RNA sequence: UGACGGAGCCAGCGAGUCUAACCUUGGCCGAGAGGUCUUGGUAAAAACUCCGUCGGGG
């Protein structure tokens, strides 16, 4: 419909408006009628993009926060040659708290373009990594598994790090976008980029996003928006919310 | 359990058990020629083509213990004494062998001369500590005495 | 009494005059725009020996390393190993601020006057 | 050229020598320095060395060639009531 | 219970609590044995009351030391005091006191800090 | 008396229902007050021991 026209005027002004010269990410926001009941945690649920990959993982600075011993977490992923040219720097959580503290979290925010941590110590993160990261979802810390094996009740944790399968996760997590569920209706997803691709690529990125978010089946990662979407609004991080899908 | 192998500017210590590279010595300007352990096994020589020899402790590339400045000609062989454990004997392309006590690493204790051309291998004799065998590069296998004045073979 | 063997002085790699005395994993660090750990990646991609000097490693493959250097996008190498008058007005527009404040206050009028 | 004496061998001592033809030939002074065994490598050999007499382990023959090759040839080597039972 | 005896050691802000009981001849500090003292150059300063006395006098006694406070140099000096006090308090209670007297003499002929710790008190002139 | 990371472990004085930012892009609700969510920018134990990798200023 007019979604191509709305993206056309947004692309035209963002290289022309002096205020919008710096924001390079494109967001669609979703306001629903009912409020989805799950409050805002800090684990970002990711969604796939079935046709067009967003980013390949060899153009983003990737910081990994691992467990406290961190010997074979560092050793295996650096000397496997599946992930050797992938990770930028690996830090243990106790060493991250001790080394990077104060105003150095700002330069850690600016220099490193994406942050991901294991499921072990991700909940401990926001009191050592700072409130600058939790201003929206630009550098919200993403999710990776480490072992591809589970822990039952009273079973000893067997430590294993398979680099191929955690490389495939970073392939599966940089190729697409993610949503963070919220208490109120307004949630925003970052679909596409200004110069990575163009308007027909963003248009089917919109369609695959609203297909996954409105899926009445596939509950725990997809069944978040219930009923129907009232509207969707395409925007940059500093532009206005241009309207599409009025009803 | 170790043997030292020389190469282009790098003497690397191997192992008898793992038959692999234990350590590397990469503190050389020109190519290193000889690398002989002492009979105590603690301190190994390194004759360098830039002119000056360097001897330091085994299993430690970090601590360059001694760097004796020989003559400006390259030194082909730097051997330690077999019965004695404190005197270094080096040759050079300068057609003289020198016997340095490592206490005084600045002045040669006995400038063993009389060679014809290019002494490139020398050896000691396990019976007499005063007798030093010296081989030039034109035949004429010199046998030298260091208890004497030491400027002409026996 | 002959032996068959197989070195040079300082070398240039896209206007970078590098000495031939240290090994290439730290010799390439003097090139601008090259990180330290980027050199250990780009050396093993170019199939060389990491503890080996630049006096060796012949010019037919030395030009092969530097063409890996200048076009990093197409050889599947990630690129994240790579890299006023506004102070003049703001102080001068507070110079008149303190000047008129000295005019406003009936005491501050004795600097060098 | 290298020499070893009184190492564990059927002869008393062995004298080896690199030949610059890929050949390292062993000799013994008791048998009038005659040749007993010779290994052959590809390129000419500039450095030959054997492990000394008191290795107490795997002994090594290290031969070094002109073509930047180090050829290493190595000779390798219940219950406590039931004990009171 | 088994025989036991307990002594105390004191450097600048580091205390040591050593308990000496009859046993198999084992030496323990903070759960770890004595061959794992972390300053690594002062490990011969905690073997020091062991080797002045002869290791046969520790062959049948047990030593368990807790240490809290101080740093590294003050902690090691506390352990060597509590071991030396702990050995000499065992021998004055359940073993010969002439053995205690030769044990005490072998320490004070060496150094007085092994037995009692001199408080480095300030002095005004 | 260097740089780079990786381990090792040691303190004492502290604990008022008291503990602690600013600016901005929007959406929904509300008669307003404002509330809720969204987004981006700005500021904010060491020593020591040990293990390896390393050998003039704009």
């Amino acid at each position: 419909g007019l979604a191509e026209k709305a993206l056309k005027a947004l692309i035209l002004q963002c290289e022309e408006n002096p205020s919008l010269k710096n924001d390079k990410d494109i967001h669609i926001i979703i306001n629903t009628g009912k409020k989805m009941g799950i409050n805002r945690d800090n684990i970002p649920r990711i969604i796939p993009l079935t046709k067009y990959k967003l980013f390949k993982p060899r153009d983003l600075n990737i910081l990994l926060i691992t467990k406290d011993p961190s010997a074979l977490y560092r050793e295996t992923l650096t000397k496997d040659e599946h992930t050797s040219e992938l990770f930028k720097e690996i830090i243990s959580v106790k060493n991250l708290r001790r080394r990077f503290k104060g105003s150095k979290l700002t330069q850690l925010y600016k220099d490193f373009d994406l942050v991901v941590a294991d499921y072990r110590v991700h909940h401990l993160l926001p009191e050592v990594l700072g409130s600058r990261f939790y201003h929206g979802s630009k550098k919200l810390p993403y999710m990776i598994r480490m072992s591809k094996e589970v822990k039952l009740k009273r079973q000893q944790m067997v430590e294993k790090c398979d680099p191929i399968y955690v490389r495939a996760q970073l392939r599966s997590i940089c190729k697409n976008t993610s949503y963070i569920p919220n208490n109120d209706n307004c949630l925003s997803v970052r679909v596409g980029y200004i110069q990575k691709h163009s308007i027909p690529e963003i248009l089917q990125n919109i369609q695959d996003t609203i297909n996954f978010l409105t899926d009445k089946s596939k509950r725990p990662q997809g069944g978040v928006i219930k009923g129907g979407i009232i509207s969707i609004f395409v925007k940059t991080s500093n532009s206005t919310s241009l309207p599409i899908y009025q009803f | 359990h170790d043997f030292a192998v020389t190469s282009s500017t790098r003497v690397q210590i191997f192992s008898s058990r793992t038959r692999q590279v234990i350590k590397t010595f990469s503190r050389f300007k020109d190519v290193v020629y000889s690398a002989s352990f002492r009979s105590d096994g603690k301190l190994l020589c390194a004759g360098d083509a830039t002119g000056l020899v360097s001897v330091y402790d085994s299993y430690n590339p970090r601590t360059i213990l001694l760097s004796i400045n020989a003559s400006t000609h390259p030194t082909h062989v730097t051997k330690f004494h077999t019965q004695d454990n404190k005197i270094l004997a080096t040759a050079s392309d300068d057609r003289v062998t020198r016997l340095w006590d490592i206490s005084n690493a600045y002045e040669p204790q006995l400038e063993l001369t009389g060679a014809t051309d290019y002494v490139r291998t020398l050896s000691f004799i396990p019976a007499a500590p005063h007798l030093v065998a010296t081989g030039s590069y034109d035949g004429l296998i010199r046998l030298y005495d260091t208890r004497s004045s030491g400027s002409t073979p026996i | 009494s002959l032996v068959v063997q197989e070195f040079q002085h300082i070398l240039r790699l896209l206007n970078t005059n590098v000495d031939g005395n240290i090994k290439i994993v730290y010799a390439l660090t003097t090139i601008k725009g090259v990180g330290r750990r980027y050199s250990n990646l780009v050396c093993k991609k170019a199939d060389v020996d990491l503890h080996k000097r630049a006096g060796e490693l012949t010019q037919e493959e030395l030009e092969r390393i530097v063409q890996i250097m200048q076009n990093p996008t197409h050889y599947k190498i990630p690129a994240w190993f790579l890299n006023h008058t506004l102070a003049n007005n703001v102080e001068s527009k507070l110079r008149d601020d303190l000047e008129r404040l000295k005019k406003i206050r009936x005491x501050x009028x004795x600097x060098x006057x | 050229l290298d020499y070893v004496e009184n190492f564990d061998s059927p002869m008393q001592s062995a004298l080896i020598a690199s030949s610059l033809d890929g050949h390292v030939k062993v000799f013994d002074p008791l048998d009038n320095f005659q040749v007993k065994f010779g290994w052959k490598f590809s390129g000419p050999v500039l450095s030959c060395a054997v492990s000394p007499s008191t290795a107490q382990g795997n002994r090594h023959l290290v031969a070094g060639l002109s073509s930047g090759l180090l050829a290493i040839r190595t000779k390798k080597k219940k219950s406590n009531n039931f004990q009171r039972m | 219970a088994v025989p036991s005896v307990q002594t105390f050691g004191k450097k600048k802000s580091a205390t040591a609590v050593a308990h000496v009981k009859a046993g198999k001849g084992l030496i323990k500090v903070n759960g770890s044995p004595i061959t794992l003292v972390e300053p690594e150059i002062l490990r011969f300063k905690v073997y020091e009351p062991l080797l002045l006395v002869g290791l046969d006098k520790f062959s049948n006694i047990d030593i368990r030391v807790r240490v809290t406070g101080g740093g590294h140099v003050s902690q090691v000096y506390a352990i060597r005091q509590a071991i030396a006090k702990g050995l000499v308090a065992y021998h004055q209670k359940y073993v010969d006191e002439q053995s205690k007297n030769e044990l005490k003499k072998a320490f004070t002929s060496y150094d007085r800090t092994l037995l009692i710790a001199d408080s480095r008190r300030p002095e005004p002139k």
